[PDB]
RNA sequence: AUCGAGAGA
């Protein structure tokens, strides 16, 4: 089983004003324990696994000071199957805001489905 | 999309015979029947895995993002 | 009475092929109950060796990881399983694994294309280089002092030309796959016979004479071997009933329908025995029957 | 001490729609060792106009 | 180069403050790579 | 540990008794208990397991007296000890022979 | 939160 969602980070933000989250890490002192699932550039890792309550992207909020992290919210674990970086079509060069991220599910057949 | 490696029924290792079951079907003009007889595969659940794969991980594989096309 | 000497006295066996993969023996005079438990247990109790635990560091492969281990998982290894011990899962992983439980073997495989193609190929071992991934490319690593146990017996795949992946030119697998011992009633992928049943020995009560025209179709509905004609006179009789598998196709005919019956000897029994790789299918019914032995007396031996 | 269910509990099973009343009972609990099915003998079947082709069912707990 | 075009499939690495977009063409979707991490996986 | 006596279906005098065995199936189940019916002063020998997904299995066994329903189970293993080397042997035997 | 498509018994 294959789920894809949009982690679409500019959705605060509207019409030309300063983008408010950069994807990251910032100097605040947030814990070492949430690189295990997330790369260097606030990304996931490709195949890693992941389960309830664990990171799943990391940015940087200026309007907060202090950087926060997104969470796989499903009880069912999925392992990390691509991260596609989408950049906006607009003639200028912005940051990275829009990352999709797709999820594998092994639906090994149990007792219960139906043939 | 793979050979399966076991036949699911008794678990007779049917894996490596894929591609000489595509060999004696295309060098030698033997019919699938023959091919499965002469490859060992004896009971039909064995026959049935060799005979019925589709491979398509051959179709798969024409969609590779780390080759320039 | 019952004895075990009446059971010795009267109890027989006939073997009547023995290969390195398939065995066919015959259990003359034994009960069910018995038969039974020794094809129960060399189906889903002889321990085996075969991967459980995968490590991938990369696969950039059109295979999804879980399958691919699976897949290894599924390979049959010609590794002697007594060689090795159990492992204990209760240790912590750090040293669950020792020298003499665990064998490791490893997979590093990158596809590139081959610049050498002739001109409108299409075959992929021209192509590209490592475009297939076979078992036979599972290295087998010695690790400690079994590098001096398995000196003389190489930890290879009993089937070597497993086809366990495809690629295309930039993508690899680097895996390390530990595998143990574990028994066929844990998972389908350590049991050591690809299939081990019994059948019993047919029988063909002939109870009416056919002679003549009648006996020619009436050897005809059976197997070729089984049923014969006495040269003396034009009879039919049964020459070889090991030779028959029951497929009732003179019960269809109301000609032989009331001049045979069909039915077994109930305590004649045709063993089968096909080995995956790892072992002789003789020895599996050694360990087979030592295995219901040594659970009869361990149980005796447990303190009610 | 909020344990948890046993053996010795009892539970309110029911299959939508409740046309009577006889579609709502109170079984006795039995914990099972394999998980994310509710087992059910065959005499209730008729009671609940219940099945096993993907038919779900409720299982409430008293408390009291 | 932890990142791969979606149309030409040329490795390219992203600093901060850059654009989104491959150097050697001009697409604007880019596929993160897959590093060399131990995925540790059961045989079943 | 293992091997289990349910107290509560025993006989007073031990003439019968019922036995909870744990890991175990048909396989040493139906061994067992034709074993055991081969004795002559058992009344009433049978196996169960109470649920398929559940690893435990029961043996009742009732004798005609003199003896114990333990002493029949003791005597079930023995002898199935015996058959298994009897067995083996005439393996081996034609395995070498051919 | 509302209205549209669909699915299970
Ligand atoms: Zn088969
Ligand atoms: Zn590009």
């Amino acid at each position: 089983m294959y789920k894809t969602e949009k982690v679409d980070l500019a959705l605060n933000r509207n019409r030309g004003d300063p983008i408010t989250q950069h994807f990251g890490f910032g100097n605040d002192e947030w814990p070492k324990e949430w690189l295990e699932k997330l790369d260097e550039d606030g990304l996931p890792y490709i195949g890693t696994y992941v389960e309830e309550g664990d990171p799943i992207c990391a940015y940087f909020d200026d309007t907060l000071n202090k950087t926060k992290i997104k969470t796989y919210h499903s009880s069912e674990p999925a392992y990390i199957e691509e991260v596609n970086l989408i950049g906006d079509e607009s003639n200028k060069f912005q940051e990275l805001q829009t990352v999709s991220i797709k999820y594998r599910i092994r639906r090994t057949p149990q007792i219960g489905d139906k043939f | 999309m793979i050979v399966p490696v076991r036949c699911f029924s008794c678990g007779k290792v049917v894996g490596d015979k894929w591609e000489s079951y595509l060999n004696l079907l295309q060098e030698d003009e033997l019919d699938e029947g023959t091919a499965l007889s002469r490859l060992g595969l004896k009971r039909y659940c064995c026959r049935r895995m060799i005979l019925t794969h589709v491979d398509l991980i051959e179709k798969f594989l024409r969609y590779n993002p780390l080759e320039k096309r | 009475e019952w004895n075990v000497e009446k059971f010795k006295k009267d109890f027989e066996v006939n073997i009547s092929s023995l290969d390195a993969r398939e065995a066919n023996f015959d259990l003359i005079n034994i009960d069910t109950s018995i038969a039974n438990a020794f094809r129960r247990i060399m189906i889903s109790e002889v321990p085996s060796v075969a991967a459980e635990y995968v490590y991938f560091f990369n696969n950039t492969s059109v295979i999804q990881d879980e399958v691919l281990a699976h897949r290894i998982g599924l390979v049959p290894l010609k590794v002697d399983p007594d060689m090795l011990t159990w492992v204990d899962s209760n240790l912590p992983d750090d040293e669950k694994f020792t020298d003499e439980n665990t064998i490791v073997l490893s997979l590093n495989v990158k596809c590139t294309r081959n610049p050498d193609a002739p001109k409108g190929s299409t075959d992929p071992k021209e192509l590209y280089n490592n475009a297939h991934v076979y078992a036979r490319d599972l290295k087998f690593e010695p690790q400690g002092r079994q590098s001096t146990t398995f000196a003389d017996c190489p930890v290879v795949p009993a089937d070597p030309d497993i086809l366990l992946a495809k690629l295309r030119p930039g993508q690899e697998i680097s895996l390390k796959a530990h595998c143990i011992l574990g028994i066929g009633g844990d998972h389908a992928k350590f049991s050591p016979v690809s299939t081990a049943s019994y059948r019993l020995l047919p029988q063909i009560n002939i109870l009416q004479p056919i002679k003549g025209e009648s006996a020619r179709r009436f050897q005809k509905c059976f197997p070729p071997g089984v049923i014969g004609i006495d040269e003396g006179s034009d009879e039919a009789y049964v020459k070889d009933a090991r030779k028959d598998t029951v497929s009732r196709e003179v019960l269809r005919y109301e000609e032989f329908a009331d001049k045979v019956k069909l039915g077994r000897v109930r305590n004649h029994f045709i063993f089968n025995v096909e080995s995956a790789g790892a072992m002789t299918p003789e020895e599996i019914f050694f360990k087979s029957v030592r295995i219901l032995k040594n659970k009869a007396e361990y149980l005796k031996n447990c303190p009610i | 001490v909020y344990r948890h269910i046993k053996n010795r509990d009892v539970v309110l099973m029911n299959r939508q729609p409740t046309l009577h009343k006889a579609s709502m009972m109170g079984h006795k609990v039995r914990v099972l060792p394999n998980e994310k099915t509710l087992r059910l003998h065959y005499a209730n079947t008729g009671a609940y106009n219940a099945d096993f082709d993907g038919d779900e069912m409720n299982m409430h707990f008293p408390q009291n | 180069l932890k990142y791969i075009c979606a149309e030409c499939s040329s490795k390219l690495s992203l600093s901060r403050t850059d654009a989104v977009r491959c150097k050697d063409c001009g697409h604007r979707i880019l596929l993160k790579a897959r590093t060399k991490r131990l995925v540790q996986f059961e045989a079943r | 540990e293992k091997i289990k006596l349910l107290t509560q279906a025993t006989s007073e005098d031990g003439t019968s008794a019922s036995f909870q065995i744990v890991e175990e199936d048909h396989t040493l189940g139906n061994a067992l208990r034709y074993v055991i019916m081969k004795n002559p002063d058992v009344e009433f020998c049978g196996y169960s397991i109470p649920h398929p997904s559940e690893n435990l299995l029961n043996i009742r066994i009732q004798t005609y007296g003199e003896t114990t329903a333990v002493d029949a189970l003791q005597k079930g293993l023995k002898d199935l000890m015996d058959l298994c080397d009897v067995v083996e042997s005439k393996f081996t035997e034609k395995i070498k022979s051919m």
